[PDB]
C-alpha cells in the first residue's frame, strides 16, 4: 500500500519495453 | 512521541526526491515524441498533501498528467501526422522545471539540517537516564 | 494478585536476614536449653568448667535436631510455592508463620495468654483462634523462662 | 508499625509503573514522548535510594538499641 | 529465575535492535546490486513473539528502477538513525536497572 | 508518597516506658539471675515492647539534658522500689 | 522540597518538544497545498501559558493558525485554481521556523541540564549522612 | 513535606536515640557496679 | 535441609559464572552466533549474583559470630 | 550479531573501490588504439553479487 | 597457579590482540613501499596453539599494482578498527574478572 | 581464494609488459 511500509511478498520485476509487444 | 520528527522529516525527504525525479524525467523527455504504442508523451506533476493523523508529514497521492495543450507541429512526413499533418510534441516548461529542481534541493537541505539538529538534541537527551 | 519487584524483595530479604539471630533463636526456639545448661554448670560447683563455645554449640545442635520437623515443614510451605514463583510474599509470610505459631501455642500457657489479653484488651472468646503476635510471643517467653527455672 | 510496609509497597509500585511505561514505549506504539519515561525513571530511582537509605538508618538504630547492656 | 525475568524484556529488545541494525546495514550496503530486494523485520511482532531463527519480510518499493533494485537511501538512513537511538535508549535503561539492582545490596 | 511519620515524636512515646521495665529486670536478679544469658537479658526489654511500645496512655514532651536527667532519676526509683521489696 | 523541579522541567521539556514538532511540521509542509478535503494548509503556532497551581512551569494551551496573509500563485493550469486562477499557498517563513527550531533545541538542552543538576543535588542530600 | 526536612527529622531521631541509650547504659552500669560492690 | 540448600545456591552461582566464562571464551575465538551485548549482559548478571552471594555470606557470618560470642 | 557489521561495511567499501578503479581505467583508456598483444581495447566492468552465507554484504564476482 | 591459568586465557588473548595490532600498524606505515607484501596472522589458530614463536601469513591481494605493493587500505583499516574494538573488549572483560575476584576479599 | 582472506605463500610478482615478446 503506502510506500515504505512492510509487505510479505516482493513486487513484480521491473521492465522498460522500448516497443510494445 | 518526540520520535515522529524523524518520520516527518523522512516523509519530506521522500516527497522532495519524488518531485525532483519527476522534474528530471520531464527534462529528459522535453523533446521526445512517439513513446510506446505511439501515444504522444505528456508531462506530469505531483501533488503534495498533509497526513492529518493537526500536524503531520507530507505525502504524494498520485502523479497527475498536465492538461496544458500539447504543441502541434506541422510535419506530414511523420506517420503520427493526423489529417492536418500535425504531430503532438510534449509540453515542457524548462524554466518551470529549473525552478522546481531549485526548490526541491533547497527543501531537501533544510530538512536535512533539521534532522541534524534534532538528532543532536536526542543524543544529548539520554544523558539524564543514568 | 500483584506483588512488588525484585529490588525491594532483595531489600526486605536482607533486612530479615539481619534480624534473623534474635527473632528466630532467642525468643522462639531454645532460650530454655542455654538457661538449663547454665544452671547445670552452676550446680557443678565450678564456674565455666565446660567452655561457653562448646555449650553454645551443643545447644544449637540439639535445637536444630529438635526443630528439624518444624523447620522442614516451614521450608516446604515457604520455598515450594516461592521457589517456582507461584504465590506472593504478602501471603507467603502468613503461610510460613502459621505453623510456627501453631507449634508455639502448645508451649505457651493459658494463664499467661489470659493476662496478656487482659493487658491488651483483646477478645478472649471460649475457643482460641489466631492469638495476635503482640500477645503470643511474651507468653511463650515467660513460659519458657518458668519451665527453664523449674 | 505497618507504615514502612505501606511505604515500601508504594515505592515498589511506582518503580514497577515506571518499568511498565518504559516497556510500553519500547514496544513501538505511540503513547510516550521519551521525556515522561525518563522523568519517571529518575523519580523511581530517587525514591528507591530514599528507601534504601531509610532501611540502612533503621537497621543501624536497631543494632544500636540491641547493643544495650542492662 | 526472578533476576533473569526482571531483565529478559530489555535484553531481548537490545538483541532485536542489534539484529535490525544488521539488516539495515546489509540492505544499505547492497544499494547498487540489481535484483536485490530490501529487507527488514516487524519489530513489535518479533519482540512480542520472542517474549511470549528471525522472521524478515520485504519492504514496499518506493519508486521503480530499471535494474530492479528497490532500496531508498533517505528512508534507510532515517530507519538507521531511529534504530540506533532506540538501541542506545535500551542500553541506558538496562544499565540504570542493573545499577539500581547492584545499589540495593548496600 | 515521600512523607514522614514524625519519628521524633514516636521516639519519646514508643520507647519511654522501656526504661522503667528494664530497670525492674535489673533490680530483680533473684527472679532473673546471671544463669539466664545476658543476651536474652538484653532482649527481655524488647520482648515486652511489643505490648508496651505501641500507643499507651502515658505520653509527654521530648527529653534532652535537663528534662532527661530529672525524669530518669525519678523513673528508676519505681523500678528500684518494686524490685527490692520482692 | 526540591522535588517539584522535576515536574517543572518535565512540563518545560514537553512544551519545547511540542513547539519543535510544530515548527518541523511547518517546515515540511511549507510547499504543500490542497490539504485533505481541499482546504489549503495553514501555518500553525503554539501558545505557552504558566501552569500556576504563584509560579510554575510552562504548558501549551492549544495550537492556533497564524493570521498572516495567505500567499497566492497565478496558475490557471491547475484544477485547484480559483475564479482568478490563483492557487493558495501557506504563509510559512522558513527563517522564522529555523530560528524557532534552534531556540527550542537550546531551551531543551538547558532544561535537561537543570534536571541533571537537581538530580545530583538531591542525591547529595540523600548521602548527607 | 520536604526531603531535607525528613532527613533532618531522621537525624534528630537518631541523635536523641543515641543520647537516651548512652545515658541509660551509663546509669545501669553504675547501678550494677553499686550492687556488685559490698 | 540447610547444607544441601547452601550447596545448591553455590552450585547455581558457580554454574552461572562458568556459563558466562564459556560464552565469552567462545566469542573471543571468533565463533559466530554470539552477541557482544548478550555476553556483556550475562557477565553483569553473574557479577550481580556473586555480589548478592557475598552479601548473604557476610550477613550470615556476622550473625553467627554475634550469636556465638555471647556468654551463657 | 554486531561484529558482522564491520565485515559488511568492509565488503561494501572494497566493492565500491573496485568499481571506481574500473571506471578510472575505462576513462584513462577511452582512446587506446591497441593493447600489448594487438587486440583492440575493450571496456570492462564489474559484476556484483550478494555475499550471503539470508542477506549480507555485497561482493564482486568477476570482471 | 589456578589464578594464573584462569587469568592467563584472557591475558594471552590480549597479548595476541596487541601483536596483531602491531602488525596492522606496520603494514599501514609501509603502505606505500614498493615490493611490499601484506602480512597478517590467524588469531583463532594462533590462540589455540599458544594455549596448548609466532608465524605470520601473507594477505591475499585484491587488485594488481605495478609497483609490487599488495597491502590494500580499506580491508586493513576495517581490520584495524575491529582489532582495536576486540582489544578493548578483552581489556574490559579481564578488568571485570579481576575486580570481581578482588571484591570478594573485602 | 576470496580477496582479503589469508594464505600460506605470497603473491606472484606483478608485471606490465609494453609489448608481448
Amino acid at each position: 500500500g503506502v510506500p515504505g511500509a512492510l509487505s510479505n511478498q516482493p513486487a513484480p520485476p521491473n521492465e522498460a519495453p522500448i516497443a510494445t509487444p | 512521541a518526540l520520535l515522529n520528527i524523524f518520520d516527518i522529516a523522512g516523509s519530506a525527504l521522500a516527497a522532495q526526491s519524488k518531485r525532483l525525479n519527476v522534474a528530471a524525467s520531464n527534462l529528459a523527455n522535453a523533446d521526445s515524441v512517439t513513446g510506446p504504442d505511439g501515444q504522444p508523451y505528456r508531462a506530469k506533476q505531483v501533488v503534495f498533501q498533509v497526513d492529518a493523523a493537526a500536524t503531520g508529514g507530507v505525502k504524494v497521492a498520485s502523479v497527475i498528467e498536465s492538461q496544458a495543450p500539447e504543441k502541434l507541429v506541422y510535419e506530414p512526413g511523420n506517420p503520427l501526422a493526423d489529417a492536418n499533418g500535425y504531430v503532438k510534441m510534449p509540453n515542457v516548461d524548462v524554466v518551470g522545471e529549473m525552478v522546481n529542481t531549485m526548490s526541491a534541493s533547497r527543501s531537501y537541505q533544510a530538512n536535512i539540517e533539521v534532522l541534524n539538529t534534532v538528532k543532536s538534541m536526542m543524543l544529548k537527551t539520554l544523558t539524564l537516564g543514568q | 494478585g500483584q506483588s512488588w519487584s525484585l529490588s525491594v524483595q532483595t531489600l526486605v530479604f536482607i533486612t530479615s536476614l539481619t534480624f534473623l539471630p534474635a527473632i528466630l533463636l532467642m525468643m522462639t526456639s531454645f532460650t530454655r536449653i542455654i538457661i538449663v545448661f547454665g544452671l547445670l554448670r552452676n550446680a557443678l560447683g565450678t564456674p565455666s568448667a565446660p567452655p561457653n563455645q562448646v555449650l553454645l554449640g551443643l545447644a544449637l545442635f540439639l535445637t536444630f535436631f529438635i526443630m528439624s520437623p518444624v523447620i522442614d515443614k516451614i521450608y516446604v510451605d515457604a520455598y515450594q510455592p516461592f521457589s517456582e514463583q507461584k504465590i506472593s510474599m504478602q501471603e507467603a509470610l502468613d503461610k510460613g508463620a502459621q505453623p510456627l505459631r501453631a507449634f508455639m501455642l502448645r508451649q505457651t500457657r493459658e494463664a499467661d495468654l489470659a493476662l496478656f489479653a487482659r493487658l491488651a484488651n483483646s477478645g478472649p472468646l471460649q475457643g482460641p483462634e489466631a492469638v495476635p503476635m503482640r500477645i503470643l510471643l511474651p507468653a511463650y517467653v515467660t513460659s519458657e523462662l518458668k519451665t527453664a527455672f523449674q | 508499625a505497618g507504615q514502612l510496609h505501606a511505604a515500601l509497597d508504594r515505592i515498589s509500585d511506582r518503580q514497577a509503573a515506571a518499568r511498565v511505561q518504559a516497556e510500553k514505549f519500547t514496544l513501538g506504539e505511540p503513547g510516550i514522548a521519551l521525556n515522561d519515561v525518563m522523568a519517571d525513571m529518575q523519580k523511581a530511582s530517587v525514591s528507591m535510594q530514599m528507601g534504601i537509605q531509610v532501611r540502612n538508618k533503621l537497621v543501624a538504630a536497631y543494632q544500636e538499641v540491641m547493643s544495650m547492656q542492662v | 529465575d526472578r533476576l533473569d525475568a526482571a531483565l529478559r524484556f530489555q535484553q531481548e529488545a537490545l538483541n532485536l535492535r542489534a539484529q535490525r541494525q544488521e539488516i539495515l546495514a546489509a540492505n544499505i550496503a547492497n544499494a547498487d546490486t540489481p535484483g536485490y530486494q530490501a529487507r527488514d523485520i516487524d519489530f513489535a511482532s518479533e519482540l512480542k513473539k520472542v517474549m511470549v531463527a528471525v522472521d524478515l519480510l520485504y519492504r514496499v518499493p518506493d519508486q521503480p528502477s530499471l535494474d530492479g533494485n528497490t532500496v531508498d537511501m533517505d528512508r534507510e538512513r532515517t530507519q538507521f538513525a531511529d534504530n540506533s537511538l532506540k538501541y542506545q535508549m535500551g542500553l541506558t535503561v538496562l544499565g540504570s536497572q542493573l545499577k539500581g539492582m547492584m545499589n540495593v545490596l548496600q | 508518597q515521600v512523607t514522614s511519620e514524625q519519628w521524633l515524636y514516636w521516639l519519646h512515646l514508643y520507647f519511654w516506658p522501656l526504661l522503667r521495665v528494664l530497670a525492674l529486670i535489673s533490680t530483680a536478679p533473684i527472679l532473673s539471675e546471671r544463669a539466664i544469658p545476658k543476651r536474652v537479658k538484653l532482649g527481655l526489654g524488647i520482648m515486652i515492647t511489643l505490648v508496651i511500645a505501641p500507643s499507651l496512655p502515658a505520653n509527654d514532651t521530648p527529653l534532652f539534658s535537663i528534662a532527661a536527667l530529672w525524669l530518669a532519676m525519678q523513673q528508676i526509683l519505681i523500678g528500684i522500689a518494686l524490685g527490692f521489696t520482692m
